[PDB]
RNA sequence: UUGACCUCAAAUCAGGUAGGACUACGCGCUGAUAAGCGCAGGAAAAGAAAAUAACCAUGAUUCCCUCAGUAACGUGAAGCGGGAAAAGCUCAAAUUUGAAAUCUGGCAACAUUUCUUUUGUUGUCCGAGUUGUAAUUUCAA
RNA sequence: AUUGGAUAUGCCAUAUAAAGCGCUUUCGAAGAGUCGAGUUGCAGCUCUAAAUGGGUGGUCAUCUAA
């Protein structure tokens, strides 16, 4: 088990080129190991992702700079989005209930003097 | 209580009284007639089929007997089998007898042929003898009925005998 | 233990073919013709658009086993009417 | 409406299809009547027909 | 929406009742038939054996009995079981062995026309 | 007009103005008036015996076993002609018949529908006549839908060699091509 | 012809037979996440894999995708190439659902989006095999039908102790990376050597 | 015989001869009754293999239902089973459709008739726990329909058993 | 002119048949299980595997205890095991083709009765049935 | 007095018959607008099969629906 060399050589026969743009590859692996060691922490792994992400961000709209795209969309474009309409709706007002009773723990804390 | 049964009772019409239900009679044997003679019609059903020498089932039984006095080799399987189990309280033994004596009567199976049968085999028999039966399938005009090589023997031990 | 081979069940003898139901079936097979997809498919299986003809048979039928089948049930229809015709 | 393709039954089949033996009781007096006949002639020695 | 038993006392006895009329009709033959020994198809019970539902019709005609005169004299069939290994076939031999070795089938009169 | 007959004039109509499939379209073109005068003839000797005058041989035959005579010794292999679909379906298979007879009226048309198919791959010559009732009035019955002589004696023998190539020579010989095409939008 | 209009990335998302409402709608954000794949009918044929080959070269696809619901139980995912290449089965669990109300991003139907491989996905040459074939896989070819040029998700993949954590991120302008909706934990099995079929690779212990 | 030729042909139900018949027979079906009775069984096979044997006292029925909610084979047993009072049902079978009427048959028996009275293979259904079959879903389509079969796939909870000793 | 056959009608024709009531328990229908609708019996539904199992295999159905408040997702099983009871089978699909061997009905005799009230046999004449009634067989073969 | 299955026995029966199991140089038929896929509230609508096939479960095991 375990046949790295043939998994290499099929590394060789799925060697995506190169040559291939970051744009046309779509694609930005983290340049650093990231390893969020932290498995019983999941705000730890999401941020260090979304670290590794940002720097793959940075690198990618950097890539994207010398791809000249529009690495942001136009907010006016109401294209189709990955969302849900009816669903994003109801997440909208899924977040009402959450700061309904944030606005009642900041004026009970407040009221508490 | 209910609109029925106000009705019977306000009236003066005796209810269809109908005396039906005594326990403890055991019902009684008929079906056969030997069991009827040693069976005591007190005793429950265990109690008289492991007296007078049955049993009631051939498995086990699922739960505890009573008890009322402090009591004190695939070769060899397929072919030999176990004896006849010998009769205890005579009344197993009597069955024996009844099961033997009608079966003595009763166990001549010889078939005296009828007037054509007889005839049937016996034009058949004197064109090629009593011994090569397994030709007469082969016949064409005395085999009309086209009977088996082995069917024409069936008739000719009913023939003699 | 000491395993034996079993006989087969007569039961699982379904599921294969008589001499005398694969005649019963080619003869009512030309005699009742083809239906209207089916004489679609006979064109483009006669044409060669192969992979035009399986698209419509799993879109039509529902699944490859069957969209698979009619093509060897009809590919036989015209390489024996090429014989009769 | 195409014309009709008989690719199938062109030819002649020169067999028949069936492959089981031919019975012994189509070679010999028909068995259901010796089995009437005898409910006949039952009848006359009782005297119903 | 209950379920009460106050008449548990009473289908014991009804039970009781119907199995003694059950053999009132087979005075001499008894109220249930003679099942083999199976053992159970789990890993758990594997080593236990018990009453199943009846012998194979190879278990049958290896000790003599005909599928057609089984029923008759009381042996259940199962047209389902299948005997896998002798083991499973040796064991229940010597069920109807035994049980042909203690039955006694009383005769019957026949019905061959005479003159 | 009263409740039916107005279908029943158009269903006699949609079968001409509606397009008949080359199967069904051979039921309609049919044996002659003239050759189907003498198939009935030769039928005419085969017909099965009456069940009221196969009675009358049979206690004429039963009466005289009841003395001690027979004659089923004697009895030489009956013949007539063979009818019933389903009986006539296994005469064909086997290769025993040699003229089968489709009715041109069969109510449910599928009853019939695969033997002037069954009969070319078969070799079995065959023809389609009118009115089922016409069969059967051949063997004492309202409606028949086939019939078939797999065998006649050897005093027919002659005849019916000659009267099946007047069967091929009009049927099959011609309607060769009704039978190839689609048939009705008259 | 025999190609036009040729887009390098085709997959088909075949499903099994026993899926739940909420294992199905996961396979549906992945077709909606996945422009460049094509939905087919289920295969009834739920052992007899080995004839997926016809049905990709049927829709003349690259990619393959056969979410074999096990035991009508669990909830497994394999994946392979059109010639042979790596067929690595997998299993996946523990989804972050797609249709919830926790999820909260922002991103665009056929956006494509940048997907991040971790160094671990690196480090092993079987696990190497299995990040450049997820590297074909996961994303869009250039000039997808309905696709779109700009990117809206962020694909995050970081192998947490021995099982892929799939992360879709939805970026927003400051790179401000909420989640998509679309995140499970993705643990291989093992690779076949060819498309669904040849000697095992590795079992995964 | 016949039967299995028109096993076989009745299977092919789009093709060019299956579908001519269709087309005709659904003009004659429609100018009838919404119920009518037939003299002989249009499909003889169908009929002949789901139980009916031409003898008297077997009814065939014939009757058109609306497509587009319990099923229409269903109703079908049931509107010919309120027409018939008398008849029992035994089965139901399809015959034709069209756009908007699916044409089924129905086989019906006497129970009164001293010749299903006499015949031992269908005296079963003389008995009087077979009165409307069809009403209580106890027949081919009705017991498909409430999900009686054996498999895994098709207040005994809902009370509590208290013993006298617990 | 005439005769079959198909279809459709008519009859205070001959003989039968269906409603309606009870609804504790049964089985369906839709349904906020409740209500409403429909349909039977002394029981009914179920039923002799297009069933489980992964074993040294079990063997129609029903029911009780257990599995178990367990797997699976507040709801909530099922296999196994232990009991009670155990009875199996009938058609379609192969030509009776050396013989429609099948059956209803009308009439007349002979019986027979829970019964002058019941239920049959035999003879006879139509009729049903070859678009298939009997014998044979149901995969265990 | 009505009725049960039996026991013995009398008369009839029609048996030129029927049945069990060896033995096979032979044959061995098996249920469709159903299964199935897509899809709306097990039903609806669109489409529509096959013969070692088809179903349900782990290449195997086990079953034989309409």
């Amino acid at each position: 088990i375990n046949n790295t060399v043939a998994l290499e050589n099929i590394y060789e026969r799925i060697k995506y080129p190169d040559d291939i743009s970051f744009v046309e590859n779509q694609a930005v692996t983290t340049k650093e190991p990231i390893i969020i060691e932290n498995v019983e922490d999941d705000l730890a792994r999401e941020l260090a992702f979304y670290k590794q992400g940002v720097s793959s961000v940075k690198a990618a709209f950097a890539k994207l700079r010398e791809a000249n795209v529009l690495i942001s969309r136009p907010h006016d474009y109401f294209a189709e989005m990955l969302k849900s309409d009816d669903h994003m709706e109801k997440v909208r007002q899924e977040l009402i209930k959450e700061a309904t009773a944030k606005k009642l723990s900041q004026q009970a804390k407040k009221q508490r003097e | 209580a209910n609109p029925r049964q106000r009705n019977k009772q306000r009236s003066g019409k005796p209810r269809l009284t109908r005396r039906n239900a005594n326990k403890k009679a055991k019902a009684k044997i008929y079906g056969n007639f030997v069991i009827q003679q040693n069976w005591d019609k007190h005793a429950t059903l265990r109690q008289n089929y492991a007296r007078l020498g049955l049993l009631a089932t051939p498995n086990y039984v699922t739960g505890g007997v009573e008890k009322l006095y402090p009591d004190p080799t695939l070769d060899d399987v397929l072919d030999k089998e176990i004896s006849i189990a010998p009769a205890k309280t005579e009344v197993v033994r009597q069955l024996e007898e009844e099961a033997v004596k009608k079966a003595a009567r009763q166990s001549n199976k010889m078939l005296p042929l009828s007037a054509f049968e007889h005839a049937y085999i016996q034009r058949l028999i004197n064109k090629y003898g009593t011994e090569d039966f397994e030709s007469m399938a082969k016949d064409v005009k005395l085999n009309s009925k086209l009977f088996n090589g082995s069917k024409l023997k069936n008739l000719y031990i009913r023939m003699k005998a | 233990l000491t395993k034996r081979q079993l006989p087969e069940r007569p039961s699982r003898r379904k599921g294969h073919l008589s001499k005398r139901t694969a005649f019963v079936r080619s003869i009512v097979r030309e005699v009742a013709g083809f239906a209207p997809y089916e004489r679609r498919v006979m064109e483009l299986i006669r044409n060669s658009q192969d992979k035009r003809a399986r698209k419509l048979a799993k879109k039509r039928l529902g699944t490859l086993k069957r969209a698979k089948g009619k093509i060897e049930e009809l590919t036989s229809v015209i390489q024996s009417s090429r014989l009769a015709h | 409406y195409p014309d009709y393709d008989d690719f199938f039954t062109n030819t002649v089949r020169e067999t028949p299809l069936s492959s089981a033996p031919e019975p012994k009781r189509r070679f010999a007096p028909s068995k259901h009547e010796q089995k009437r006949i005898l409910q006949l002639a039952y009848a006359i020695r009782k005297g119903r027909i | 929406y209950v379920k009460t038993w106050f008449n548990q006392p009473g289908r014991k006895l009804r039970r009781r009742q119907a199995r003694q009329t059950k053999a009132a009709k087979i005075a001499p033959r008894p109220v249930e038939a003679i099942r083999p020994a199976v053992k159970p198809p789990t890993i758990r019970y594997n080593m236990k054996v018990r009453a199943g539902r009846g012998f194979t019709l190879e278990e049958l005609k290896a000790a003599g009995v005909s599928r057609r005169v089984a029923s008759t004299i009381g042996i259940p069939v199962d047209h389902r079981r299948r005997n896998r290994s002798e083991e499973s076939l040796q064991r229940n031999v010597e069920r109807i062995k035994v049980y042909l070795a203690h039955l006694i089938v009383f005769p019957r009169k026949a019905g061959q026309p005479k003159k | 007009w009263p409740e039916y007959i107005r279908l029943q004039r158009r269903r006699k109509i949609l079968n001409l103005r509606l397009k008949v499939p080359p199967a069904i379209a051979q039921f309609q073109k049919t044996l002659d008036k003239n050759t189907a005068t003498q198939v009935f003839k030769l039928l005419n000797k085969y017909r099965p015996e009456t069940a009221a005058e196969k009675k009358q041989r049979l206690v004429a035959e039963a009466e005289a076993v009841a003395n001690g005579k027979s004659a089923q010794d004697v009895s030489k292999k009956p013949y007539n002609v063979k009818y019933g679909l389903n009986h006539v379906v296994a005469l064909i298979e086997a290769k025993k018949a040699k003229l089968v007879l489709i009715a041109s009226d069969v109510d449910p048309i599928e009853l019939v529908v695969f033997l002037p198919a069954l009969c070319k791959k078969m070799g079995v010559p065959y023809a389609i006549v009118k009115n089922k009732a016409r069969l059967g009035t051949v063997i004492h019955q309202k409606t028949a839908a086939v019939l078939a002589v797999t065998e006649v004696r050897e005093e027919d023998k002659n005849e019916l060699a000659s009267i099946v190539s007047a069967v091929d020579a009009n049927f099959s010989a011609k309607y060769d091509e009704s039978r190839r095409k689609w048939g009705g939008g008259i | 012809s025999a190609g036009f209009v040729p887009i390098k990335q085709k997959v088909l998302v075949l499903s099994s037979r026993g899926v739940t409402y909420r294992q199905r709608h996961l396979l549906n954000d992945l077709v909606s996440m996945m422009p460049h794949s094509k939905k087919d009918s289920k295969l009834d044929s739920k052992d007899r894999l080995y004839q997926l080959n016809e049905l990709a070269e049927l829709y003349n696809c690259n990619n393959i995708f056969f979410f074999e619901s096990r035991r009508r139980e669990d909830l497994y995912l394999h994946i392979a190439r059109a010639p042979n290449g790596p067929t690595v089965k997998f299993h996946v669990e523990n989804l972050h659902t797609m249709d919830e109300l926790n999820m909260t991003g922002n991103a665009l139907k056929g956006s494509r989006p940048i997907l991040s491989f971790d160094k671990t996905f690196d480090t092993a040459p079987h696990l190497k095999v299995v990040k450049e074939l997820l590297q074909q896989t996961f994303g869009i070819p250039k000039g997808a039908r309905r696709s779109k040029p700009f990117i809206d998700r962020v694909c995050t993949l970081t192998i947490a102790d021995g099982k892929i954590w799939f992360r879709n991120y939805e970026i927003r302008e400051n790179v401000t990376l909420i989640e998509i909706g679309p995140r499970f934990v993705m643990t291989i099995i093992n690779i076949l050597e060819g498309s669904f079929g040849g000697p095992v690779i590795y079992k995964n212990d | 015989g016949a039967y299995k030729y028109l096993e076989e042909l009745a299977k092919k139900k789009q093709s060019d001869v299956n579908l001519f018949l269709s087309r005709v027979r659904a003009w004659e079906y429609r100018q009838m009754n919404v119920i009518h009775r037939a003299s002989r069984p249009s499909r003889p096979d169908k009929a002949r293999r789901l139980g009916y044997k031409a003898k008297q006292g077997y009814v065939i029925y014939r009757i058109r239902v609306r497509r587009g909610q319990r099923s229409a084979r269903c109703t079908a047993e049931e509107r010919v089973g309120r027409y018939c009072s008398n008849l029992r049902v035994l089965n139901s079978y399809w015959v034709n459709q069209d756009a908007t009427y699916k044409f089924f048959e129905v086989i019906l028996v006497d129970p009164s008739h001293k010749a299903i009275r006499r015949d031992p293979r269908i005296n079963w259904i003389v008995n009087p726990v077979h009165k409307h079959r069809e009403s209580r879903g106890l027949t081919s389509i009705g017991k498909k329909s409430r999900g009686i079969g054996k498999g895994h796939r098709f207040l005994r909870h809902n009370t509590l058993s208290l013993r006298r000793y617990r």
